[PDB]
DNA sequence: CACAC
DNA sequence: GTGTGTTTTTTTTTTTTTTT
């Protein structure tokens, strides 16, 4: 029953801590610690991670597919006789997943200019910082600001794009244009805001 | 296939010419007769089926839904062979069951059954208007102008036009309907539900949709009780989970018991036997006195109260003078006095005496519940009225229990129907005044 | 070939490889069939044998299977099945049909396949807790019924027809959580339209029900969290909308677009396959026990029911068990024991129907255990609904429409009185809630019905429910000088349909202190938390705890009031109608004269009412003359002690007639 | 027997010419339809006319055009829509319902929709009482298009009054 | 339906 | 050249229900 060990690094305590009007896009790709009042919280659901196909005919078994925003999927066949460009069968139970929840956290009521409506961002959670943010807790998150695209211009098996500037032209875009939004991925959080012998032991 | 539907009709047409009792062709004189009252349907009694051959009862109980079509046809060749001089244009008869198999209860309908014959009770909650569905249908090929026939049998398996011109492409769908030559037949959609007295401990009464078909149609009217013979059949209604397949009833048999929409269509559905026994029993000297032994016998006492039940049920001859305005024919009755003294029992009972009745609790009740309700539609985003209770007694009576707890909005609603037997609604854009002669 | 123990050391890198193995499955088959034929408990008896017996018998189709037996013996299997249910399911479903065969030659007949409902599953969850590491694995999450679709018939084996080349299809079997794939033709690699064969097609039904995180175990002040779970064939409509239920079934997952769309990630969207349901709704203190059903009674059970029956004086020994954590207040307990086991209700050719339930009052002054009373019958009786003073409203107490978020239009939703239908609803502080709420219930209590003629809805409900209800007299004090009605703020017809009414009075004897204090204490220590294994040592424990107060077991006796409810409807041959008669126009002629007490005919029915439950309580079929004698002797003194002390020993003396013999 | 209500109008009198009365509800907004198309060359001095057909236009059934004005003519020249010259027609789709004084005891009264074209736009208003005379004819196509193979919906029914 | 992907 | 995809809507107005 060997498990494929997959670990979350966990950093913490940066030297800045910024905010979500201090929320700039030229900071993707980097590390910040995010300080946010958690407002709303999605549920535990599970992610793809490393997806595992397998091929319609010859049965040939592709694993470690590496898993963007859409629903991507392997195109071809490695085995040189399958005709697969687009059908293939996700083994479920090879297939890794990670627990995933979406929060939404706002301004510090603080950090609030007079007259100005506080500003919210989503964030992202994984693994064993999943629920440890509940809603009315100002909480230091840390981690990546990243920005999703659109999903639905990305092109999906399931739904359509559906109806200010957006960029256009790609190869699988074809004539729609894609939008982008600002997220941050979480890899550590921190809210900011029984027996006797049990009691004696966890007891310094 | 030909030969085995040819065999199946052939041998369906001499169950048709060869049934008979005592030296009478019961289903050949019952198809004439109905041939000359231009009724073009057929009702069929299943015990007289089985007994003239077990293998056809059998084969029709198992595939209903293909056995039933050919039965139909081979009831039209009879017609013409012995309705018609041999040297057309007659519609293809409607068949109609009645049989005796055990009633199974309706929330006991479960995956199997499917495509079988079910025999079950309920009460009719909603009966939708009538639509139609086509059976001749002249079609027209677009681009060569091909003009064929087809014949539709309204009997879902579990039909589209042809994707083909057969007989420069034409296109893969190259058929239109031509309308002012085909033929159409009437549907009507009806919603059962299970009866209270069986409904499961703590449970919600269960809906299920049917639907009649020609004669079969307006033949009941909501908040009747009826039993139905027919297919338990399936489709695919596309408005959550997979695969999911909706259920219903494709019906074959009707058994009311408070004849057909209004009051027997307003006339007298009478036969001469059960009417002379209605006059023999009018020239009773003690009638009075054997209809007031009558009401509520359970009920001890309250001999004036039941005469004036019995006052109530017959009511008075309504009045309509030439200068426009009416005088109505209803009695309004009500019953004070100390609690524990049957007078729920009294309601409930004229309730189920009446042939028109609907029992209400006095604070189950709100205005717009007892007359009418203004709803907007889910689909085409537009309101409608919908019957309220006292509307639904239309022509009978209302046994409104509690009535002490009337809301004193609720209750003055009612001051204009009680009286002027009607209703005036002004809501919603919708301006009518509907009678409510209760 | 292979041994358990092989069984135990994996060879194949998955579990559920591993069980694919063919003589592994050979082997669990055969190891599964040893279990069924051969497990036996301290009693000796092997359970699964009868339990196939009864299965054959009223063709449940079902094999109701502890986890806790497969895991006591032959514990792999149960680690297996914990971790790879899905196929073992089969097979051990394909085992249960064959011993079904066995006890029951041909069964296939009958029904087709045979499924197994797990029970007793130790690893409990909640749908906040639920984790990745769940999937393809059983679960026993606890949860509260929010939405349940209908019945629908569902694809078992599609069987399609290829519309370019073909004309047969395999029978593919629907997962019943993504649409069927076909892909390219097997006929011709073509890809076409495709769709099924009405020849050759079988189906299942199938139920969409939405759990939703139970308000006991939600921390407070946070949203309660919510999964959705299908009923497949034989397990639809098993818990009604609104029920607290825990479910033990796999915790499956699949893809949708509109959740890749929705949130911007591959993630999938969970589901449950139920496998088996235990209903915890008017349960919630009845932990610790075992199975599915709670009211269950073995044959055993109802063998020992029978024998204890012929017993005499099995009324003063249930009577005396309905509080054993209570002391004294014996009338009040038979008042409870008689409204519990209740009447017959009659329905006279269909057309008189006369209410079987009894329904009962309690006045008395705070701190009277009145309100511990009523906690013991939510926790005793078989359908139990408690509500509480202004904490329930007109509507909610019996039934309410309400237009419909998805579909748009109005629907009826039962309220407190149609969950508590055939049960016994209980009314916490009668006195205190608005008087139009309280009126709302007439009908309910009288006719056992309850009628809605709203929003263009109308219908009769039926709730054939047993009212019991405390109030507070007024003041808070109940002065014994005044007529009953001067102590209450309620009417005559609110009064009237209670067929018994117990006047509490909280009074300063010495001797009744003493003995109260000693056996709170007594109890209180006996309930102390610190006061042959683990788990039957406790049930020893819990046995010799009881027996101090119980002179029948509570666990069984709650088995006899449902066997009783559900399997005894005593007639009344035997009686004397004089006697019953003389006593009813006694007690209305001194209602009527010097008498606040409403004597109405109902009242003379509640007489019948508690004679038909004291022959229920004692499994007779027919109402024997003490049956009669003790309900009468209640009837009058329930009367008697309604009205002031000042004509309440001259009413006794009237009275003192009528209850001879005791 | 042609003398009919809304109620009454049973599906056997389709294509049948009927008299029906009742009382005007709702009345949609007059809205013009084209029913043929005038257009110039200005490459040849030629005037081309396209007519155009429905089925809720004219009573024989006929292939349906695609509403669309022809911009070139059959020699590649071009075609400039000449309005004023094209031809539409008012039309409305009113909805006539039977008496509520002959509705039958426990039933709501039934409705039927009529298309008023050209003159008739306009003549009756909601809350009128009318006795229409024209064609009760049938359209739709009541699935029967592999969309709804097995749904049991019907065909859109309504009358062309004359 | 039909023009654009 | 075979087969798609739109246009496509949740307002205002009733009716109910809990508080107020
Ligand atoms: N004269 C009578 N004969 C027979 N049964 C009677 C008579 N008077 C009363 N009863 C019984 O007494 C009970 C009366 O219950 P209900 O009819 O529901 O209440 P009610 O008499 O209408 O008065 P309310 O509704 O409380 S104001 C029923 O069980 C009747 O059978
Ligand atoms: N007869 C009795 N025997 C044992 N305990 C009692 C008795 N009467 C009252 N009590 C105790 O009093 C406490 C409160 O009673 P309570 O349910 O508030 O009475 P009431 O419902 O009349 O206000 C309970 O914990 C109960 O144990
Ligand atoms: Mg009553
Ligand atoms: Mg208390
Ligand atoms: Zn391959
Ligand atoms: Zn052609
Ligand atoms: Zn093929």
């Amino acid at each position: 029953e060997q498990t494929e060990r997959v670990f979350q690094i966990s950093f913490f305590n940066l030297p800045t801590v910024h905010r979500i009007r201090d929320i700039r896009s030229e900071k993707i790709g980097s590390l910040l610690s995010i300080s946010g009042t958690v407002t709303r919280t999605s549920e535990v659901r599970p992610e793809l991670y490393k997806a595992s196909f397998t091929c319609d005919m010859c049965r040939a078994i592709v694993d470690n597919v590496e898993q963007s925003f859409k629903y991507t999927e392997p195109t071809f066949c490695p085995n040189p006789s399958c005709e697969n460009r687009a059908f293939w069968t996700l083994n479920v139970t090879r297939s890794r997943f990670l627990d995933w929840q979406k929060v939404r956290i706002q301004e510090n009521a603080n950090e609030i200019p007079t007259g100005s409506m506080p500003r919210t961002l989503d964030v992202i959670l994984r693994g064993d910082s999943v629920e440890r943010a509940k809603p009315g807790d100002r909480c230091k998150f840390t981690g990546v600001e990243i920005v999703v695209p659109d999903v639905t211009q990305l092109g999906l098996p399931g739904v359509k794009p559906s109806s200010n500037s957006g960029v256009t032209g790609l190869r699988s875009l074809g004539v729609r244009d894609l939008t982008y939004k600002i997220s941050f991925l979480a890899c550590h959080v921190i809210s900011i805001g029984r027996d006797q012998e049990v009691f004696l032991n966890s007891l310094s | 296939n030909d030969d085995d539907n040819t065999e199946i009709i052939k041998s369906f047409k001499n169950f048709i010419l060869e049934f008979r009792l005592d030296s009478q062709f019961i289903y050949r004189d019952q198809l004439r007769n109905n041939i000359l009252v231009k009724n073009y349907s057929l009702t069929v009694n299943m015990e007289h089926l089985i007994g003239y051959n077990e293998d056809i009862y059998k084969k029709l109980s198992d595939e209903p839904s293909d056995i039933i079509p050919l039965f139909e046809t081979a009831i039209t060749q009879v017609a013409k062979r012995i309705s018609i001089l041999s040297r057309n244009s007659l519609p293809t008869f409607q068949l109609i069951l009645n049989s005796n198999a055990n009633q199974i209860p309706l929330r006991d309908l479960d995956s199997e059954h499917v495509s079988k014959i079910v025999r079950l009770s309920g009460i009719i909650i909603s009966t939708s208007v009538l639509s139609s569905r086509a059976t001749y249908l002249s079609i027209m090929c677009r681009n060569c102008r091909h003009t064929t026939s087809i014949t539709i049998n309204n009997f879902n398996s579990i039909v589209s036009l042809p994707r083909s011109c057969l007989s420069k492409n034409c296109g893969p769908d190259p058929y239109i309907i031509i309308h002012e030559s085909s033929k159409f037949i009437d549907q009507q959609f009806l919603k059962l539900q299970e009866i209270p007295e069986l409904v499961p401990v703590g449970e919600m009464p269960r809906n299920l949709t049917m639907t009649c078909d020609r004669y079969l149609t307006n033949k009941v009217i909501p908040g009747t009780r009826v039993t139905i013979v027919g297919i338990y059949s399936i489709y695919n209604s596309k408005n959550s989970g997979v695969a999911i397949r909706t259920p219903y009833i494709k019906i074959l048999g009707i058994q009311s018991d408070v004849e057909t929409s209004s009051i027997w269509n307003s006339v007298t559905m009478f036969t001469e036997e059960e009417e002379e026994e209605f006059l023999q029993l009018s020239r009773n000297p003690k009638l009075y006195e054997i209809l007031t032994n009558s009401i509520a016998p359970s009920i001890f006492g309250n001999e004036d109260i039941k005469k004036a039940i019995v006052c109530l049920l017959m009511g008075g001859s309504k009045k309509i003078l030439p200068d426009g305005m009416r005088l109505r024919g209803d009695i309004n009755v009500l019953l004070l006095g100390d609690p524990g003294t049957a007078k729920s029992q009294l309601l409930k009972f004229v309730e189920k005496v009446s042939p028109i009745a609907v029992y209400t609790s006095g604070k189950g009740s709100s205005a717009a519940g007892l007359t009418a309700s203004v709803q907007r539609d889910p689909m085409t985003r537009e309101f409608y009225l919908e019957g309220g209770a006292m509307v639904l007694a239309d022509g009978g009576v209302v046994c409104i229990d509690e009535f002490d707890k009337m809301r004193d909005e609720d209750r003055v609603a009612i001051h204009e129907a009680m009286e002027q037997q009607t209703i005036s609604i002004a809501k919603a854009g919708i301006t009518t005044v509907l009678n409510s002669r209760t | 070939e292979l041994t358990l123990e092989s069984l135990s050391n994996v060879k194949a890198n998955s579990y559920s490889e591993w069980i694919t193995q063919p003589n592994v499955s050979r082997t669990i088959a055969r190891e599964l069939k040893s279990f069924l034929l051969e497990y036996t408990d301290e009693t000796g008896r092997s359970v699964y044998g009868a339990r196939i017996r009864t299965l054959g018998e009223m063709n449940s189709e079902s094999l109701e299977v502890n986890y806790r037996h497969l895991a006591e013996s032959k514990a792999i299997l149960a680690l297996f099945l914990a971790k790879c249910p899905e196929e073992m399911l089969k097979i051990f479903d394909l085992v249960a049909m064959e011993a079904t065969e066995l006890h029951y030659p041909d069964y296939a007949r009958i029904h087709s396949e045979i499924h197994v409902r797990i029970s007793d599953f130790p690893t409990i969850y909640s749908l906040r807790e639920l984790r990745e590491s769940n999937l393809s694995s059983l679960v026993r999450v606890t949860g509260v019924v929010t939405r349940r679709t209908g019945v629908f018939p569902q694809l078992k084996y599609v069987k399609f027809n290829c519309l370019k080349c073909g004309s047969i299809l395999g029978p593919f079997f629907q997962d019943s959580n993504e649409e069927i794939r076909i892909s390219f033709c097997t006929n011709c690699k073509s890809k076409g339209p495709f769709r099924v064969n009405g020849e050759k097609t079988v189906y299942r039904n199938y139920q969409r029900v939405t759990l939703q995180e139970a308000p006991g175990t939600v921390p407070p002040g946070r949203l309660p969290r919510h999964r959705e779970v299908i009923l497949l064939a034989d397990l639809v409509d098993v818990s009604k909308p609104g029920e607290e239920v825990e479910v033990t079934g796999i915790y499956k997952n699949n893809y949708d677009g509109n959740l890749n769309a929705k949130n911007g990630f591959p993630v999938f969207a969970t589901i449950i396959e139920a496998n088996s349901i235990k209903r915890r709704e008017g349960n919630t203190a009845n932990e610790g026990e075992e199975g599915l059903d709670v009211f269950s009674w073995t044959e055993e059970e109802e063998r020992e029911f029978r024998k204890i029956s012929r017993d005499r004086g099995i009324i003063d020994k249930i009577i005396s068990s309905m509080a054993p954590s209570i002391y004294g207040h014996r009338d009040i307990k038979t008042a409870v024991a008689c409204s519990l086991f209740g009447g017959v209700p009659k329905n006279v050719n269909g057309k008189h129907s006369i209410r079987g339930d009894i329904n009962v009052l309690l006045l008395g002054d705070p701190g009277t255990a009145k309100s511990q009373i009523l906690k013991y019958v939510e926790k005793t009786a078989h359908r139990a609904v408690f509500a509480t003073g202004q904490g329930a409203s007109a509507v909610g107490l019996t039934a309410s429409v309400r237009k419909d978020p998805i579909t748009k239009e109005w629907t009826l939703e039962g309220g407190a009185l149609v969950l508590a239908d055939k049960g016994v609803c209980l009314i916490d502080e009668f006195d205190k809630m608005n008087d139009q709420d309280r009126t709302s219930i007439h009908e309910a209590m009288e006719q056992q019905s309850i009628s809605i003629s709203k929003a263009g809805i109308v219908t009769t409900l039926q709730a054939r429910c047993s009212i019991i209800a405390a109030a507070n007299p007024n003041g808070g004090r109940y002065n014994s000088t005044l007529p009953l009605a001067q102590n209450v703020s309620l009417t005559e017809p609110i009064l009237s349909r209670f067929d018994i009414l117990c006047v509490v009075r909280d009074l300063v004897d010495e001797e009744a202190d003493e003995r109260l204090a000693t056996f709170v204490v007594d109890s209180h220590v006996r309930s102390h938390p610190e006061n042959l294994n683990a788990r039957q040592r406790r049930l020893q424990r819990q046995r010799k705890k009881e027996e101090e107060i119980s002179p029948i077991p509570q666990e069984l006796l709650m088995k006899y009031i449902h066997y009783a409810r559900t399997k005894i409807y005593p007639k009344l041959h035997q009686m004397d109608m004089d006697k019953v008669s003389r006593v009813y126009a006694d007690l209305r002629r001194e209602s009527i004269s010097t008498g606040s007490f409403p004597i109405t005919v109902r009242h003379l029915e509640s007489i019948l009412r508690i004679a038909e439950s004291f022959a229920k309580m004692r499994l007779s079929e027919f109402v024997s003359s003490y049956d009669l004698d003790r309900a009468i002797k209640v009837v009058v003194d329930s009367f008697v002690d309604a009205q002031k002390v000042s004509v309440r020993r001259q009413l006794r003396r009237s009275f003192a007639i009528y209850t001879l013999g005791h | 027997a042609h003398a009919l209500s809304p109620r009454t109008l049973t599906a056997q009198h389709l294509n049948k010419l009927v008299s029906v009365e009742g009382i005007v509800t709702k009345t949609s907004l007059v809205r013009p339809k084209l029913i043929r198309s005038v257009h110039y060359a200005a490459k040849t001095g030629r005037f081309h006319y396209r007519d155009y057909t429905d089925a809720t236009t004219t009573l024989t059934t006929r292939i349906p055009t695609p509403a669309i004005y022809p911009t070139e003519d059959t020699e590649g020249n071009k075609l400039t829509t000449e309005y004023g010259y094209s031809t539409f027609i008012d039309h409305q789709r009113i909805t006539v319902q039977e008496m509520p004084e002959m509705a039958p005891a426990g039933q709501l009264p039934r409705s039927i929709d009529v298309i008023l074209d050209d003159d008739l736009v306009d003549k009756t208003k909601p809350g009128d009482r009318v006795n229409v005379v024209g064609v009760f004819k049938s359209l739709g196509a009541g699935g029967m298009n592999q969309s709804n193979s097995n749904t049991l919906i019907g065909f859109k029914t309504l009358i062309l009054g004359n």
